[PDB]
């Protein structure tokens, strides 16, 4: 981002895009793409579930006013310039949003430059204190700002700080996917925050959600070799100062490195050279040591994520996963992945995937984003979502992929996607998979129940059918629809064939199609078999057989006479698996 | 009302029921699950209106089917899109062309004129000289009679005119023939009549249509499919080669046609090298050709020049 | 071939030529300039194929006209869009409904069944019990004969089915009637037959169509225009009030229909308060109504309940 | 346009439109909307039919390079900053293009700011001289420029000066109406110039046209009261210095004005006041005097205009009109109007009207432009162009409306249209009418010939017709088609009725329908009339009657026997208006 020299507004109009402002639609959103994060950045420090009201009235032909009420701790009077302007250089390699300060400053500028009306600011530190109101401006040339109003306004219910910006841009488009989506996106990932939005013309989306558990504390660190390069050594040396156990986190490895470069384990720090630099740089490469730090990042959370969605949408089956912190050439990172299936979602295909970078969102051209890629690189249909294409499985879903790292690998020079790094995708993958399966289970279970009701009808259908084949073919009647039906759900049929003579041979056959152990009774008056096992009650007796047939076994039980006809009037019970158990 | 040599196999549809039930599952050719179980139950509604209403005469149609079906619950119909499949299924399983089962369709196979008397049989309770519209073979082709054949050639023409004027001037006498107009695609009534004469009489039959592929497909819908053919027949109809030499006015063709020309070639269905040759002419000339157009070169022309002229050199 | 009570006024078309030339300009009713001069010259091509081919019999059609016209240069035709106008003009100047002039059209007015024998006359060189398709009144309605009238009511129905099944079950005997199917909009052949009985026989005639305005307009194309009517007739066909009470399945209607309903009202053509009342029902119910649907409530139902039921209370 | 204070790039990004640069499409065109005029502005001074090559290659993703070769007199080394930068204030109230300098500077800037590559410049003064090459830049803050390369490049065929600009914009769109149209528009109005354009990817439109007649010399002047206002007096006084016959063109009227304000006809100029200013201002209003100047503008020309189109298009009938110089509340103006009809033009409707302001074009939203308005405010169909609507008559036309005036009444604060001034539209009108009629004449004549050939066929049509009414009605034959035919073109028919008996009465009748004087001969052997007038030749005689009938007169000439039958074999000649004259 350089530390310039002599030119101010230009810097803008020249990076009039790499920065974020090209068109009317992204003009506004960029402003909020900042506004809202400074706030979370603020509060998240010591001031709780922060709530943020953010308006935007229609002012004139094509200009707009944007209100952004804080709720944080307000800001120190001699620190406005520093937080609402950005001409700072030099440090700091810890996990947050906007890629280094460039934030809000941009906003002020565009407003200041497009429409031109200074910039309203208002804040209160705590309960009893003045509430200051500032009208800031940046008059070019002289880079340093130029405060213009520092009075004391009465009211506000002290404890926060609102910004009011007017600037020729365009909120208006809220359909195709622009603003509402941003805060909604912001909403779902930062559960620990209340977001109310009142958009021009009158309407009000209140993302009032919760589980007030402030995020895990953002932390800082020294760097690790791998990930250091040409620019690094120039910076390290040229300015500040043993330069090994002092500014390169996680003694013996100091004196051992000096040799592999051509330097003595004692010589002085600065003014070493411009060519003896390319030699020590690899003095790290070839000697891979211990490990950077794990105790260093702040995932959003397997749980919160869950909440995030369940509260801000309308899904049916959900799954979160926060994988252990992985690492690539020096920079630590953790990726969390959540997935939600159908409901309020879209009918067929058009899968929606919203990506999330170190808590910031992203809504600009998915193409190329390591995220989208990974999404296309694996499985597909045979998992649960029947969608052909050649990349990106589609149907009523919704996927969230998060990445955290003190510094992040972005493609274009304007944080909009992640560069396809081996050790990262190698992670997101088994991470998107991490749920890609928990879904299957659901579907495998869900769709399953269907294959449990399909049946219930092929048993009130298979019925009248063999009953239509009767009052239409003069053949006895509806010939045991049961044997067949039982062969469908494939349980095990138990029936009783019977023949009459000058005797009375009756056979009870049973056959399974699944693998169990069975107990079978049968009560009658006497009898004249393939092994019995009788007990007697009252008068009529009870013949209890005992069998255990499996797979596709088919056994047959028999016996004989006594009385007649009347017999056709029973239904033999069993014990295991009518029949109890 | 006959229909027993079929009512027999129509009940035999059932029989493959118990012999099908008593022992195992019940697949035809597939049954077993939901759409394959229901699709079956509706077997009933089927063999019910049929075998039980075959000996009581009455016969009905498709969009009535969708109604007489609103009777048998757990089996009714949600859309007249069912009529086909089932009835079209019957054509495959009981090997009985739809009609056989006592089904009338959507249209009227009227228009026929020639020298041959006949009668039909059912319904109640000359063909040589009847009227003008005369006989209109209706929804059936197996209710027959003949005995009178003093014409040695039949005629396939299409036009609410060419055929008409092929009546006034005639052709029916000193030039044999048997006339039969068709109005667009010829289905049952008509076709199974064309065939009935190309098998039970050994009597030739030629097609005379316009030029548009929409006519050249009407020969193929009589040539084969899409009991209903006359394959040994030829087309003396407007063939691309019998118009290059015959002056005749013309007309420009469009997109839907050129995409239709690469379809009757890049899809070899009855694509002989002779329907491929005259068709290739279509690619060249790049123009259409009405059917009644001869009128441009004399009114008493068709009835004089073309037909015979092209008719002596059979091929 | 008669046609003289007309051939007379057909020549009288000319006569208003010299008596028109010798003295001044030559306007009809308009002539004088380019499109009004040419539109005339084509008079010739006209009165030429006609009066000179009226006594020699032969009769032809529209898309033939476009051909027999490719003969007279400085007068030919660039498009079959001419056929109308002129021929449609004749209908206005010589007060002779098209056909009279010896013109056949596009279609076939077949389908008719009832108890009344008859014959026609020309072309050559029973109706009580002919066949099934039987008589097909062709391209003319003035070639007549009668003498046999043992039926006191005629029937107007439309369906390649309802009429069909109104044959099997019948109605032709113990219930008088005279059957005539129509297939969509009924033009010449058919209509001028309907009328011919509602004037030369004093015999009533009712229309039975589906529900769609596309049917309710078929009564109006027989009700009046668009020699061709029977105004004193009524519609026992599916009227919006004779279905509310008669259960019957239904169907959802679309945009093209609702815009068709405000057209048969916000345009008072035969818009009595009785076709306005039952129509208003259409606005309400908000649903269609097939015609053969009775089949849903019994197959032998139409032939039993509806027709008679609705037929005793004539109105 | 103000004289600012402290801020440079901003001024731009803030007037980032009122200036002309909003979108990618107008980004480029604005650059040329300048480029090309400085050139004409240059040459038109002392250096002839100037030719201008103007390229634009595709450079990268969405940046462009634009070459603009001059041919003028090149530019003085210590005058580049002054002509390629624009930070000037203060004078000059003469007729040209760009509304006061703001020109090319803008271009340099945007290029300098969008892509950033300095700005190439190259020039040669005359035959033997160095050819200098400059790489200019404007480094913000320090407003004044900052030259960066002043070497001496070898070649060029000395006598002109090319500019090479690279800038993220978009030429590309040349269809809908953008660039080609601009130079084509520029082309047609500045006949005295050769314009070749080579657009990216390869193509070449050469507007090589001529009639080397340099425009009428641009001239300057002092102002005239009416048209002076609040801002004026502050300027006049506050800085320079009797302040009546010195700085307000076209003595007695000096001392006569002083009184009507409250000032003495002798007091000193400056430091008069802020409230005694509103009193003298009207001291002019109420005393309308003589007249500003007529000898002051430079129309393009009734002729050149003509040429302009005839050469750069494909019309059929054209008309130009350069009306005398009119005047409105102080500022002199002349409006020229040209119109061209059908041919290469569009089939039906969609009338195209290209407007022209003091030689500059215009192609931005016609709505509101005094021009378009006037176009809609008058006549329509009943003139020649059959087109309904309620404004703007349509068909295959093309209208050019020009306005000239030391200062011009524009609507929006960014010269894009003209404000509906009474005394101006009151002019354009009778001016657009000025041809609106010359067209009618054509059409009235043109369409007329049609009504002269329609006939020729109703005389080879009326013919066979009454010949079809024969071989079809056995009545004698084709009964004089002539009487009728003659009644059509309405000339005057001369025929000869004849009857036979025991005598031979024959009558020659003639009747007109238009108004002339006629002479009629007739030769035969003798005769036995309504006044004769015989002369005799050889044997057979000649009976010459003399008549003059008009309107709808119908006279009848008669006579008698001699021989018989044979007579039907003549055709009587006349003398005036077969028949000679």
């Amino acid at each position: 981002k350089k530390q310039k020299s002599i030119s101010v507004a230009e810097f803008f109009e020249k990076n009039r895009q790499i920065l974020g402002f090209d068109s009317a639609p992204r003009s506004l959103i960029t402003t909020v793409k900042e506004a809202v994060d400074n706030a979370l950045d603020a509060c998240e420090e010591a001031g709780i579930l922060p709530d943020i009201l953010v308006q935007v009235e229609r002012t004139g032909p094509d200009y707009v006013t944007v209100i952004i009420e804080d709720n944080g701790p307000g800001i120190v009077r001699e620190q406005i310039p520093k937080v609402f302007a950005k001409l700072l250089y030099g440090f700091h390699a810890l996990k947050s949003r906007g890629q280094q300060g460039i934030g809000i400053s941009a906003a002020v500028l565009y407003a200041q430059m497009t429409a031109g009306r200074h910039t309203k600011i208002l804040s209160k530190t705590s309960p009893t204190a003045p509430a200051h109101y500032y009208e800031l401006m940046i008059n070019t040339s002289t880079n340093e700002p130029d405060i213009l109003v520092d009075e004391v306004r009465d009211w506000f219910r002290p404890h926060g700080t609102q910004i009011e910006l007017e600037m020729r841009a365009a909120y208006v488009k809220g359909r195709r996917q622009s603003i509402y989506e941003y805060l909604k996106a912001t909403a779902i990932v930062n559960p620990h925050a209340r977001i109310t939005l009142i958009d021009p013309d009158g309407n009000e989306e209140v993302f009032e959600r919760a589980t007030d558990k402030m995020p895990e504390p953002a932390e800082e660190i020294l760097p690790h070799p791998e990930g250091i390069e040409l620019g690094t050594l120039m910076k390290m040396l040229h300015y500040t100062e043993p330069f090994l156990r002092y500014s390169f986190c996680k003694l013996l490895t100091a004196e051992e490195i000096c040799k592999a470069a051509g330097l003595d384990p004692e010589i002085d720090p600065h003014a070493l050279g411009r060519h003896e630099a390319r030699k020590l740089i690899e003095a790290f490469e070839k000697v891979k040591i211990m490990a950077p730090p794990t105790d260093c990042l702040s995932p959003i959370g397997e749980d919160l994520i869950y909440r995030g969605l369940e509260k801000e949408t309308t899904v049916d089956f959900i799954a979160t996963s926060t994988r252990k912190p992985a690492v690539y050439s020096g920079n630590p990172f953790v990726v969390e992945v959540g997935m939600a299936y159908g409901g309020n979602l879209p009918k067929e295909e058009k899968i929606s995937i919203m990506r999330f970078a170190n808590r910031v969102p992203l809504l600009y051209q998915q193409g190329g984003c390591v995220t989208t890629h990974a999404v296309e690189d694996i499985k597909w249909k045979q998992y649960g979502l029947n969608q052909p294409g050649g990349g990106i499985p589609v149907g009523p879903v919704i996927l969230l992929i998060h990445v955290a790292s003190i510094n992040v690998p972005f493609t274009s020079e304007s944080k909009d996607a992640i560069a396809d790094i081996p050790v990262i995708k190698e992670e997101i993958d088994l991470a998107i998979k991490e749920v890609a399966r928990k879904l299957k289970h659901y579907l495998s279970k869900q769709s399953n129940l269907k294959k449990r009701r399909e049946k219930e009808i092929i048993i009130t259908k298979v019925l009248p059918k063999l009953a239509a084949k009767v009052a239409h073919v003069l053949e006895k009647d509806v010939p045991d629809i049961n044997p067949v039906v039982a062969k469908i759900m494939g349980n095990l049929l138990v029936h009783r064939v019977i023949k009459n003579n000058g005797d009375g041979t009756v056979d009870v056959a049973i056959k399974v199609k699944n693998a169990y152990s069975f107990r079978v009774h049968e009560m009658l008056p006497c009898k004249v078999k393939p092994e019995p096992k009788v007990v007697t009650m009252g008068n009529d007796y009870d013949y209890v057989w005992d069998i255990s047939a499996s797979a596709g076994s088919s056994k047959v039980l028999s016996y004989k006479i006594e009385s007649a006809s009347e017999e056709e009037l029973q239904k033999l019970p069993q014990l295991i698996v009518t029949g109890a158990k | 009302l006959a229909r027993e040599k079929l009512l027999e196999i129509a009940e035999k549809i059932y029989n493959q029921f118990e012999e099908e039930v008593v022992p195992s599952v019940s697949l035809p050719s597939s049954a077993k699950t939901v759409k394959g179980a229901f699709q079956l139950l509706k077997t009933y509604a089927t063999d019910f209106l049929i075998n039980e209403h075959l000996a009581r005469n009455r016969g009905s149609t498709l969009r009535e089917l969708y109604y007489i079906s609103e009777g048998w619950d757990y089996a009714k119909f949600k859309e007249q899109g069912e009529s086909d499949r089932l009835i079209e299924d019957l054509e495959i399983l009981t090997s009985l062309q739809r009609e056989y089962f006592h089904m009338r369709p959507e249209e009227d196979g009227a228009t026929m004129f020639g020298p041959i008397e006949i009668t039909e049989q059912t319904k109640r309770g000359h063909c040589q000289k009847v009227g003008e519209g005369g006989y209109q073979i209706p929804f059936n082709v197996e209710n027959i009679e003949f005995q009178k054949h003093d014409a040695s050639m039949i005629i396939a023409i299409e036009t609410g005119g060419m055929y008409a004027r092929l009546m006034e001037n005639g052709f029916d006498e000193a030039y044999n023939a048997i006339l039969v107009h068709l109005k667009g695609q010829p289905a049952r009534s008509t076709r199974r009549i064309i065939k009935r004469m190309n098998e039970e009489l050994g009597i030739p039959v030629a097609v005379f249509t316009d030029g548009d592929p929409w006519s050249y497909r009407i020969y193929a819908s009589v040539a084969y499919g899409a009991f209903m053919a006359t394959p040994a027949a030829k087309f003396l109809g407007l063939q691309p080669s019998d118009i290059v030499e015959y002056e005749l006015s013309t007309d420009k063709l469009t997109e839907q046609d050129v995409s239709a020309l690469r379809s009757e070639l890049s899809d070899p269905r009855f694509e002989s090298d002779y329907w491929k040759e005259q068709i290739q002419l279509q690619l060249d000339i790049g123009k259409k050709a009405e059917q009644q157009a001869f009128a441009g070169k004399g009114l008493d022309f068709v009835t004089e020049v073309y037909l015979p002229n092209r008719l002596k050199e059979m091929g």
